[PDB]
């Protein structure tokens, strides 16, 4: 039905591009393609979001809107834009639209899926509480993210999320049974040669042989239409690989922000009055349709890690603030942290997780865990006191709360495996039972005697006492000298 | 449930989303605003929507419900003629329902669109509604009828104070009168869908189902149901109220539902003003909570006990949704979140909170004890900012007293309380609050043979719950009674539980003190 | 304390005046 | 004779037709749906309404066909003073907590008949010894037969080993 239905341009405002159809318009969602010829070099495909009469229907280009005459011959495609999806699709690049973009000749598809999925209902839902040990010392310990979870990572502008992401790759998208999808949702196209470069040299991605990994890019320099749309499109990949094939499964979603100010653009050429701080009306909308396809159902699992972008340092802006409800484990990063020296910058205060409960965790984890939140919560009426006041001023027990508190501050750094460039070290795998035991002797006082720039920068207990044995003999050496 | 056409109005003009506009069919018929209509997707199925605007045109706006995908231009469109109405009662109660009415996998109908009750048809409040929280129930005293916002950040408890009182009323409701029980109504608008899942399992778990049904409108369901979710969860509340029973109505949140309101109203061209909300955004919330009241005597006497939650930002209360809910409520709970994470859980901020009709919403045994904490919190507030006093020992166990993770009961909560103000913790160290308590409640020390010799008075005994709510504790029958078995629990836990805090200074030992200690947060 | 507060208390009726001119600005745009 | 709400309007203190309702009982949750109608038909209730209910409390089961979980005749029998007493503003008679002594040693609950023996004693200056006696039985029944307390939790020494469960 509605198949090859011919229509014509009616009106083109930018990306947004009304249609005329002569024998009614088609559905919502349906993608259509512009037959005229034109002086292009790459094709154009129109998606249709609104109906404004009978024959008329207002959509949004994927691609550039450039040399688009009015009366342009236009002719549906049969239903919304479909994607590849299965096992042919590992390991190769991929557009919003599902074409491959990597030369590597024609993908072995033999199925595709529409784009625009519904979201599971309640009776699909399952709970699986299990700790997905990250290998770092701050998310493990304060914030655990779970199996099946949907994680976000909060920050401004270079405060360490997409440095997080490329370390959750190496610490556990590596050494994982199931595949992985990435959607490059409207970042840095120069970032992400050097996520396929990196995946080539450690062989998640396999160009001989088998590969892991599915990558789906809709960057900066495409227009709001794909950026928009590309979310859905790895999301489509992700969700065969649950349901059809039944298995665990991985989501990347970098940055989840620019699929809401891709709406914004589109949604203000479309002629919707604009809410708070001049986004979209339906802002919260286009998070729940996205963000509830994204969950563990009876069939599969989706683990999806998403990148958040705090925009202007506002975390009560809009964009974050409705993504924030959604997660499982909010990851929150501020700017204080990360120029005071602290990476990765996570501020474990404004984090939460949902299993960091003594039912799904063990009690020593928690109880260990909420005495490092108990701890640095005192620290900070603490540190308006010596600024006021002073050092010496403190009481006796209150001045080794300061001492611990410091080195909490300090432990909770960690040099990561990706950024060996950056901090010019080796990186850090914290096993979950080190950083468990770690912690809770430094908050019994057993590593009081232990200097304080030891914790500051290692992974566990060992790569402490060994930096505080080379501190022990180079300050043994400057003195004797 | 399947709607009822009747006439066929018109053709579908516009979609934009969950929201659309009608032409007229031939004849200008003209829907009655307010009404549900149905939209043949396909000859077999419809698809429901909600009348707001009629233009001068002929056209009519539509809010768009279910089967959004489906729905297209030049769709027929047919009439119900009627106010939307859902089902409702007991045989709706253990089950998860929309707005429309339409069970959840996983009874005479009622109106929507009501009046609240009028100034005649109301009563003062006087009936108790307990928390289970010591913090609340003693500070910020609920009644039944009352409207109790609870305000906070993401991630202050604000969800599980409001379950954890559904929770609460089981213990109670399992032994009363069907006529005074309970029941409970949580309405979930624009959460998780997951989050709806694990508070199903979790009031399953505890027979809340039994008392309970979940309104839900869920992120991926649209602005419509939204919108709508705390308007069928009072009615069905209502037939309880009206019908002479006591109800409880939790809306989590009211902060999404005005997002969703506002997008229809911005959708379909209402003009904007503070925040880009529409003009009546404040009588959103306004007749809904309204509708929650205590009856007179004349009118059954029944209740609908409202919990409205509203979501703030970075604890900023200036926010327009925020400020509008809280000239309606009579007050609010505080959860701040410094408090959260510096250990008092739940995080009531008991000086930013505040219940206008506490005094006389408590119960008589309540209301002794309590008025005593306001004078001894007070002073300790201040004297904290600026040598220990005895306000200073027994305000600072007051504090230690409050933390816990699931509701107390009433008894287990007053006694624990009343040993406090007459002064029973003060030679018990603060980090010990919890095991003394957890050994007074669970366990008791004058029976664990030796020095008992009470005739009636114990913990173990729960049914002197409601004699205690009867009589209070400073009463000739009781008092006598009650003050030797905190003699008896005080000087053994001193002499042979609390001695073990000088000896215990080893590894091994020290760690299971801890252990020991941290799970008694929990169990109170 | 006084003089932050007064800024608080601009910033809060300026944001709120700017905030309202953007949003019925928009649809002065849009008839 | 006649009486006045709370605003001031006449109120129906016929009670006769409605005592009648709660006789024909058969499960005790059936005399809380008659109180309701009641009050809704401006008619609040009597001080012989509450001890007619309290009767119905005793005689028969629990709530009505299927058994709901951790019954407690006493907890809905104590209930029901309370409202009488705070909220409807009428002082029991003697009537009224023979009743409930009656439920203690016929379910025997013989600590709580210690505690209500003790209230009916003081300001309503009553000792009704029929009871008295079949209560200090059960009492007696307890300690002879095994013991009076829960039993496995009063023997075992705690003193740091305590289950948290
Ligand atoms: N774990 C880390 N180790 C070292 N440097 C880091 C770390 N996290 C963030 N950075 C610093 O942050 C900068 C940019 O972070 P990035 O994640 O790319 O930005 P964004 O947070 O906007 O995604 C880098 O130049 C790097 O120096
Ligand atoms: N009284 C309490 N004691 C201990 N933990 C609590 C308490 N109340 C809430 N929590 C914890 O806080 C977390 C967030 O609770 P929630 O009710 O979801 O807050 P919000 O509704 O504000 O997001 C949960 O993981 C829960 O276990
Ligand atoms: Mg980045
Ligand atoms: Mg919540």
């Amino acid at each position: 039905d509605h198949k090859g239905r011919v229509g014509h341009v009616s009106q083109v405002i930018g990306a947004v591009v009304d249609v005329h159809f002569a024998d009614g318009v088609p559905p919502v969602l349906t993608a259509l393609d512009v037959v005229d010829k034109l002086g292009r070099d790459e094709p154009l495909t129109l998606e249709i979001v609104q109906h404004l009469d009978a024959h008329t229907g207002r959509c949004i280009a994927m691609q550039t809107t450039d040399l688009l005459k009015l009366k342009a011959k236009v002719v549906s495609t049969g239903g919304n834009i479909s994607v590849p999806v299965g096992r042919e699709t590992l390991g190769r690049i991929f557009n919003v639209l599902g074409d491959a973009i990597d030369q590597r000749g024609p993908v072995g598809e033999k199925l595709r899926m529409p784009i625009h999925a519904v979201a599971p209902k309640l009776a699909d839902q399952a709970a699986e509480d299990a700790v997905l040990t990250t290998g770092i010392k701050v998310i493990d310990l304060i914030l655990p993210y779970c199996k099946g979870g949907k994680i976000g990572l909060f920050g401004g502008a270079g405060v360490g999320k997409t440095v997080i992401i490329m370390e959750l790759i190496n610490n556990v998208a590596k050494g994982h049974g199931g595949f992985s999808v990435f959607a490059g949702v409207g970042e840095r196209t120069r970032e992400g040669t050097d996520l396929y470069l990196e995946m080539m040299q450690s062989k998640v991605i396999d160009l001989k042989g088998e590969s892991k990994c599915v990558l789906v890019y809709g960057q900066m320099n495409e227009p709001p239409g794909a950026r928009a749309r590309v979310a859905q499109s790895a999301l489509t990949m992700a969700e065969y690989f649950r349901d059809v094939e039944g298995q665990d499964v991985l989501l990347f979603i970098d940055n989840i922000f620019r699929f809401t100010q891709a709406n914004s653009e589109v949604s203000a050429l479309l002629g919707r009055i604009p809410a708070a701080v001049g986004y979209q009306p339906t802002l919260a909308e286009d998070l729940g349709q996205l963000q509830e396809r994204i969950t563990s159902t009876t069939k599969g699992s989706i683990t999806s890690v998403q990148a958040v972008y705090v925009p202007a340092d506002d975390i009560t802006d809009p964009a974050p603030a409705t993504t924030f409800s959604h997660l499982d484990a909010t990851t929150v990063l501020d700017r204080a942290v990360a120029e005071s020296g602290i990476y990765p910058a996570v501020n474990p205060l404004e984090c939460a997780s949902r299993i960091m409960d003594p039912d799904v965790i063990s009690v020593d984890h928690y109880n260990v865990a909420q005495d490092v939140v108990q701890m640095l919560t005192k620290y900070r009426e603490l540190q308006d006191i010596i600024a006021v006041l002073g050092i010496d001023e403190l009481s006796e027990e209150d001045k080794l709360i300061v001492d611990r508190a410091r080195k909490l501050v300090k432990f909770l750094s960690q040099p990561f495996q990706v950024a060996e460039v950056f901090t010019g070290m080796t990186g850090h795998y914290v096993q979950l039972d080190d950083t468990i035991d770690s912690f809770s002797g430094l908050l019994m006082g057993t590593y009081d005697q232990v200097p304080e720039m030891a914790f500051y920068m290692v992974g566990g207990i060992n790569s402490v006492l060994e930096k505080a044995k080379k501190m022990a003999e180079e300050a043994a050496e400057l003195e004797k000298m | 449930s399947f709607f009822k056409t009747t006439e066929m109005i018109g053709y579908v003009h516009s979609i934009d989303g969950t929201i659309a506009t009608l032409i007229p069919a031939p004849g200008n018929p003209g829907v009655a605003y307010n009404t549900i209509i149905q939209i043949q997707v396909s000859p077999t199925t419809f698809a429901a929507g909600l009348v707001f605007n009629l233009e001068k045109d002929g056209r009519i706006g539509i809010i768009l419900m279910d089967n959004i995908t489906e729905v297209q231009s030049g769709q027929k469109v047919m009439a119900t003629g009627q106010l939307l109405h859902i089902p409702v009662g007991a045989g709706v109660l253990g089950k998860v329902v929309n707005p429309l009415g339409h069970e959840v996998p996983v009874s005479t109908l009622g109106k929507v669109d009501t009046g609240a009750p009028n100034i005649v048809s109301r009563s003062p409040v006087n009936y108790n509604l307990l928390t289970g929280f010591k913090a609340v129930d003693t500070m910020i005293p609920i009644g039944r009828g009352q409207r109790e916002l609870i305000v906070g950040d993401r991630q202050t408890g604000k969800t599980s104070i409001a379950v954890s009182t559904i929770i609460n009323q089981v213990r109670i409701n399992q032994q009363i009168l069907s006529k005074n029980a309970v029941i409970s109504i949580y309405v979930s608008i624009g959460q998780r869908c997951s989050n709806v899942a694990r508070i199903h399992r979790l009031l399953q778990s505890y027979g809340a189902l039994r008392y309970t049904t979940v309104m839900a409108a869920t992120a991926a369901e649209p602005a419509g149901l939204q919108y709508l979710a705390p308007y069928a969860g009072v009615t069905m509340g209502e037939y309880f109220m009206n019908r002479g029973r006591h109800c409880l109505c939790v809306y989590d949140d009211l902060s999404k539902q005005a997002v969703a309101y506002r997008q229809i109203s911005l959708l379909l061209r209402r003009p904007p003003g503070r925040e880009a909300y529409p003009g009546d955004v404040f009588y959103l919330h306004s007749r809904l909570l309204e509708r929650a009241a205590m009856l007179s005597p004349g009118k059954g006497g029944g209740s609908v006990t409202a919990l409205p939650i509203v979501e703030t930002l970075s604890n900023d209360v200036t926010a327009y949704i925020v400020t509008n809910v809280i000239s309606i409520t009579d007050g609010q709970i505080y959860l701040d979140t410094k408090l959260f994470t510096g250990g008092q859980r739940p995080a009531v901020n008991i000086g930013l909170s505040v219940s206008r009709v506490g005094s006389s919403a408590q119960n008589a045994a309540m209301k002794g004890v309590a008025g005593k904490l306001k004078g001894i919190l007070a002073e300790y507030r201040k004297l904290a900012a600026d040598v220990q006093t005895i306000p200073m020992i027994r305000g600072a166990r007051f504090v230690a007293l409050f933390n816990q993770k699931q509701p107390s009961y009433f008894m287990n909560a007053i006694v624990s309380l009343y040993a406090c103000l007459n002064g029973y913790l003060d030679d018990v160290k603060v980090q010990y609050v919890k095991f003394y308590e957890y050994l007074l409640v669970h366990r008791d020390l004058g029976i664990m043979y030796g020095t008992a010799k009470n005739k009636f008075f114990y913990m173990y005994v729960q049914e002197l719950n409601y004699l205690i709510r009867f009589f209070t504790l400073n009463s000739p029958i009781l008092h006598g009674e009650l003050e030797e078995m905190l003699k008896q629990h005080t000087h053994l836990f001193l002499q042979h539980y609390q001695s073990k805090m000088n000896a215990i200074k080893s590894e091994k030992d020290v760690k299971a003190l801890k252990n020991l200690l941290y799970s008694c947060k929990r169990a109170v | 304390q006084q003089r932050t507060s007064s800024l608080y208390n601009k910033t809060r009726q300026f944001g709120i005046t700017a905030a309202l001119i953007e949003i019925l600005s928009a649809m002065s745009s849009l008839e | 004779a006649k009486k006045y709400d709370l605003f001031g309007y006449e109120v129906d203190t016929n009670t006769a037709p409605w005592i009648e309702k709660i006789k024909k009982c058969k499960y005790y949750d059936e005399a809380g749906e008659v109180l309701v109608n009641m009050n809704v038909s401006n008619c609040p209730p009597d001080i012989a309404t509450y001890n007619a209910t309290l009767q119905c409390i005793y005689q028969s089961p629990s709530k009505q066909s299927t058994p709901v979980d951790n019954e407690s005749k006493f907890c809905a029998m104590m209930d029901l003073l309370e409202e009488m007493q705070h909220r409807n503003r009428l002082k029991p008679n003697e009537e009224s907590w023979t009743w409930v002594m009656k439920e203690c040693v016929k379910s025997g609950q013989f600590r709580l008949g210690y505690c209500i023996q003790q209230v009916m004693e003081t300001e309503c200056k009553g000792c009704p010894a029929d009871l008295v006696k079949a209560n200090e039985a059960n009492a007696q029944k307890a300690k002879t037969e095994g013991k009076e307390h829960p039993g496995h939790l009063s023997q075992q020494a705690g003193l740091f080993d305590v289950k948290v469960e």
